RNA sequence: AUUGACAGAUUGAUAGCUCUUUCUCGAUUCCGUGGGUGGUGGUGCAUGGCCGUUCUUAGUUGGUGGAGCGAUUUGUCUGGUUAAUUCCGAUAACGAACGAGACUCUGGCAUGCUAACUAGUUACGCGACCCCCGAGCGGUCGGCGUCCCCCAACUUCUUAGAGGGACAAGUGGCGUUCAGCCACCCGAGAUUGAGCAAUAACAGGUCUGUGAUGCCCUUAGAUGUCCGGGGCUGCACGCGCGCUACACUGACUGGCUCAGCGUGUGCCUACCCUACGCCGGCAGGCGCGGGUAACCCGUUGAACCCCAUUCGUGAUGGGGAUCGGGGAUUGCAAUUAUUCCCCAUGAACGAGGAAUUCCCAGUAAGUGCGGGUCAUAAGCUUGCGUUGAUUAAGUCCCUGCCCUUUGUAC
């Protein structure tokens, strides 16, 4: 009620809210193309905005899914009723979001297609949609059963640096 | 009522930190009345290093997370309403905004 | 019944466990984290943390 | 109108800022003169610039000196590189910089670190080992 | 002249044979028996060595003053081995810095100052600065 | 239809007056965050969500040992006939959008 | 015992040379902050190091092709 | 149907666990079968992810063209150059990609700028308090403690912003007068130290970090789970990283006197840092305060060091193992000694054979203090400073690594 807790420990705790969310969102919204959340606090009120493709889905049925999520975290994370508000926001240029397109490959591989063809497929996606250059890594038991690993390559890459940080974006 | 209204910009991001503060001296100036520059208080460094190792069985190599934490700090003399509208403005970084009444 | 759970639980190692993997070995207590060492890595990121020097 | 000047010297991390001022040359540091300081090995040091540029260059200016930070050596080090620094930078905006340049070369023939400070200090340690560049012993069978 | 102008071993000295001369401190029963501090294998060869260290209490408040129990404790810290475990820090006794304390403060030394810890009162500030005096006017040296 | 009948049949109307319900994965809490009209533990909640969800009457999402369990139409029909509930009820999802 | 440039400076500097030849002179830190001007140089350090090799070029030129 | 029970016998138990004997939710149950579910069970030689290593060196790659029946090769190199497959330059190659470099953080220069009651204050003003505080007959000075706010003055020290700042840029050599190397001026002299880090690997480690996970096993007399107790600490012995020492360049007893990273309660499940006052030899106890922190702890009054002590080369006052008796705290519980204090006991060890580790500048080494774990708490670790060397500035002898040619029955 009264505690305001450390400067240094809220901070700690924030990003570690913020985390919980993000896996959460991670794994309620796999299948339906979540690309990240973008949170933020204001007065007697805390905005987090969801970053999908299907932003149909994830909002629901005439206004459902969505709905169902703000009380979710309500009910989780000790929020008043209406401190908080789910805002989906469609993502520009999908392919180059790196979660994304993994997501999309984890799906085409559960269906049923083949190892390298999908994967070459969200390749050539991720290239179409415009990027420097792409590294997509499929690993484990592909054929048989000892593992090797797929390694689908093109462009302009990365790996050494600083610039890594903030030039590839990763999954 | 004028009083001795303080505000305090904590963040973790630099950048966006002083480019906030920036803006509420822009703002101070506007509705002119006075300042005290913003002060930037001694930048704490939270950190945790920890085995890069999952398991104990590699050479035994480190990480180093750090985590830098900042604050400025901004005195004014006006009433609140000015303040409302000043504080109003320059939020959507992770900015975190502290208003104190008077004094202490 | 009434001693199915009773064995002081108020200190130590027993208590305290991660609020992720919810293993009881190696927890970051610094700054309150209480996560999993290999959680902490894990999350790091997200939490704010990064390997600067 | 008074003639003030605030210096510096540094070593590690030893901030003593030796303060000169119109006087009659007392010159102590912190609140106290140079026959104590107390690491007393190294008085003559501290001592050093008054040897050197003597009494007649100080005669009328006071400096009085505080110090902080550092060990007692570092601490030493800093206030004889700053009253002879201050020293410098009364006689460069108080008196007359032909004057100043000949004190400043009957310093730096001595010693270079009376004005310039080092810049050496203490490298960070590093995994794997006690120390900065030392590692721990290594097994092998 | 002030006490900081003399070479504080030799005021200690001095402080003590006049809290000896004065004779109306307050050792108290142990002096002999105690140890001093947990550090210490042994107790001081010096056999009246309260006195000595009242002294060295009262110059450390008139230096510092608002000065505890605790921080007299403090300040008489040292090494503590551990034998075959390696050394750390071990505060000084609490009771000797207390009676010790309580003693300057009967004499009209000290006093307990305003926010706590004591600081040495001007009836105090003579002494010290008395026997300052007296060092000073022993011979040029 | 188990167990302390007053302990379960409050689960289910907390089910119902919100769309959905969570918990943690602690066994031992005589208590329960929210709800807490009298002990009412998690477990009983957590035994009886687990149960609903195997006849197929919620559904889950686990996340960091703390259980998310959004509510189906199937499984507000099972509530509603268990609960003797009118037909026009309003669970939750009624909120104005705009 | 160290520092040769690497060809991201040398092709910058022959670069700059080859459109710039008019601008740029012996003094370094004129031509420091012609760098600066004419090229968007990203790093500082970068930016410093290519105008050192402009200035060692233009040497060469003053003294045949 | 057949969930849940005071006795009393039994039991470790105040486990309604059982035998005994009264009653209970009242739609729970029990029995199959399908089938779950759990598992710090098995399998890292079924995998994922993450590390580690090869491999911290300079290496790796495809398009098109050329050479070969082809595996392949060229590019990716005779030569100089560089820390570098870094450059210069050669040229059946051409024009590219990664790595290296650049980059990010850090270190050190800014009497330059922007800045301040959560920095200093800084020197003033001394407006003073203040008592003889001292010098001194008295004035004027010396010294702090502070009493200080704000309508004193600022940023030297302080915090941290964004700028600048060094580039091999100057002078002299050496070098195809290229790339570059050496010296010296100015001044930090390209070099402060980290972080990041390719291709292809390994059947490296990890299923005991995960509600990452295949299969296998087990699944109510459980390998599930919880409670009590014990164990992981057991000692003919062998090895590994450590601490303490073997003293007088020391020990002890006083005295004097300088740090820097941090961390800290009001919490994810029950509690922090602690000033000051008394009581206690000591560990500690009891009172009151301050502190979600440049505010309080805290001028963090650290150690070594420095200065007076005694002791006198004696297994000595060096060393502090072992062990007896007592006293404190933490805890639900400390016996197989949890830690801490006290008195007593006083072992080997007089510098370590063959072996072999680590290191080149504020480094090694000494020296303490933070953080981690943590109720209790470091002989470990990961950071921090404080004191501060010798010797190198080279070479392939050993051990390895990189390229080229070569030989090869691998």
């Amino acid at each position: 009620m009264a505690v305001q807790i450390s400067k240094k420990r809220k901070f700690v705790a924030d990003g570690i809210f913020k985390a919980e969310l993000n896996e959460f969102l991670t794994r309620e919204l796999a299948e339906d193309g979540y690309s990240g959340v973008e949170v933020r606090v204001t007065p007697t009120r805390t905005e987090i905005i969801i970053l999908a493709t299907r932003t149909q889905n994830v909002l629901g049925e005439k206004g459902r899914r969505i709905r169902e999520l703000t009380a979710v975290v309500q009910k989780r994370f000790g929020f008043p009723e209406g401190s908080v508000e789910l805002y989906a926001e469609k993502v520009a240029t999908r392919g180059l979001c790196a979660i994304a397109q993994a997501e999309s490959l984890r799906y085409k591989l559960l269906g049923g297609l083949a190892v390298r063809r999908a994967c070459y497929g969200v390749l050539r996606f991720i290239m179409e949609s415009g990027a420097k250059g792409c590294e997509v890594v499929v690993s484990g038991k592909l054929r048989g059963q000892r593992a090797k690993s797929m390694k689908f390559v093109d462009g302009l890459m990365i790996h050494s640096g600083d610039p890594v940080n903030y030039y590839v974006d990763t999954a | 009522a004028i009083h001795r209204i303080r505000i305090t910009l904590t963040s973790r991001n630099v950048k966006s930190l002083e480019k906030v503060c920036a803006d509420l001296i822009r703002g101070a100036k506007e509705k002119n009345l006075k300042v005290k520059g913003p002060v930037r208080m001694p930048t704490k460094t939270l950190r945790i290093t920890t085995r890069k190792t999952p398991c104990g069985e590699g050479s035994k190599t480190w990480d180093r997370f750090q985590m830098r934490i900042h604050k400025r700090l901004i005195d004014l003399h006006s009433p609140s309403e000015i303040v409302k509208q000043i504080t109003s403005i320059s939020i959507e970084p992770g900015v975190e905004v502290e208003v104190t009444i008077a004094d202490a | 019944q009434q001693l199915y759970w009773s064995h002081p639980r108020k200190f130590g190692q027993g208590s305290r466990s991660c609020r992720v993997c919810s293993n009881r070995h190696g927890l970051i207590r610094k700054y309150g984290l209480n996560m999993c060492r290999q959680c902490f890595r894990q999350y790091a990121k997200d939490i704010g943390f990064i390997k600067l020097d | 109108p008074l003639q003030s000047v605030q210096v510096f010297g540094r070593k590690k991390t030893a901030t003593a800022v030796a303060h000169c001022k119109r006087g009659n040359g007392l010159i102590k540091v912190n609140g106290r003169p140079l026959e104590m300081i107390e690491p007393r090995t190294l008085q003559y040091k501290l001592l050093e610039p008054v040897l050197l540029l003597g009494k007649e260059r100080f005669a009328g200016v006071d400096i009085r000196v505080r110090v902080k930070g550092g060990g007692h050596v570092a601490q030493i080090y800093a206030i004889r590189q700053s009253i002879s620094k201050a020293l410098v930078a009364y006689y460069q905006k108080y008196v007359d910089e032909a004057s100043k340049k000949e004190i400043k070369d009957i310093l730096i023939q001595y010693d270079r670190t009376l004005l310039v400070a080092d810049p050496r200090r203490c490298e960070s340690k590093k995994f794997g080992g006690p120390g900065a560049r030392a590692r721990y012993q290594k097994s092998y069978r | 002249v002030t006490v900081k102008d003399v070479n504080q071993q030799e005021f200690v000295r001095a402080l003590a044979a006049f809290l000896k001369k004065s004779g109306k401190l307050k050792v108290p029963e142990w002096v002999d028996t105690v140890k001093l501090a947990k550090h210490k294998e042994l107790a001081p060869y010096d056999e009246n060595w309260f006195y000595t260290r009242a002294a060295s209490t009262a110059r450390h408040l008139y230096l510092r003053g608002g000065a505890g129990v605790g921080s007299m404790t403090k300040i008489y810290g040292g090494r503590q081995r551990n034998g075959v475990m390696p050394s750390h820090f071990s505060r000084g006794s609490k009771s000797v810095a207390r009676r010790v304390l309580q003693a300057l403060e009967g004499l009209k030394m000290v006093e307990k100052d305003q926010d706590g810890g004591r600081k040495l009162t001007p009836q105090g500030q003579r002494d010290l600065d008395r026997i300052a005096g007296q060092v000073a006017a022993a011979k040029k040296k | 239809m188990l167990m302390p009948k007053k302990n379960r049949i409050a689960i289910y109307e907390l089910l119902f007056k919100e769309g959905v319900m969570v918990a943690k994965k602690d066994v031992h809490m005589p208590k329960h965050p929210e709800l807490a009209d009298k002990n009412v533990p998690n477990l009983h909640v957590m035994k009886a969500m687990q149960s609903l969800k195997s006849r197929g009457y919620v559904k889950e999402q686990f996340a960091w040992r703390h259980f998310y369990w959004y509510l189906t139409n199937e499984g507000i029909q099972y509530l509603r006939d268990y609960l003797h509930l009118p037909p026009e009820i309003v669970p939750a999802t009624l909120r104005r959008s705009r | 015992m160290g520092r040769v440039r690497t060809k991201t400076v040398k092709k910058a500097a022959r670069v700059i040379i080859e459109k710039y030849y008019t601008r740029l002179g012996n003094d370094f830190h004129t031509n420091k902050r012609v760098c600066e001007e004419i090229a968007i140089i990203p790093s500082k350090k970068l930016r410093n190091k290519i105008a050192g090799y402009v200035t060692h070029l233009m040497k060469r030129i003053q003294r045949g092709p």
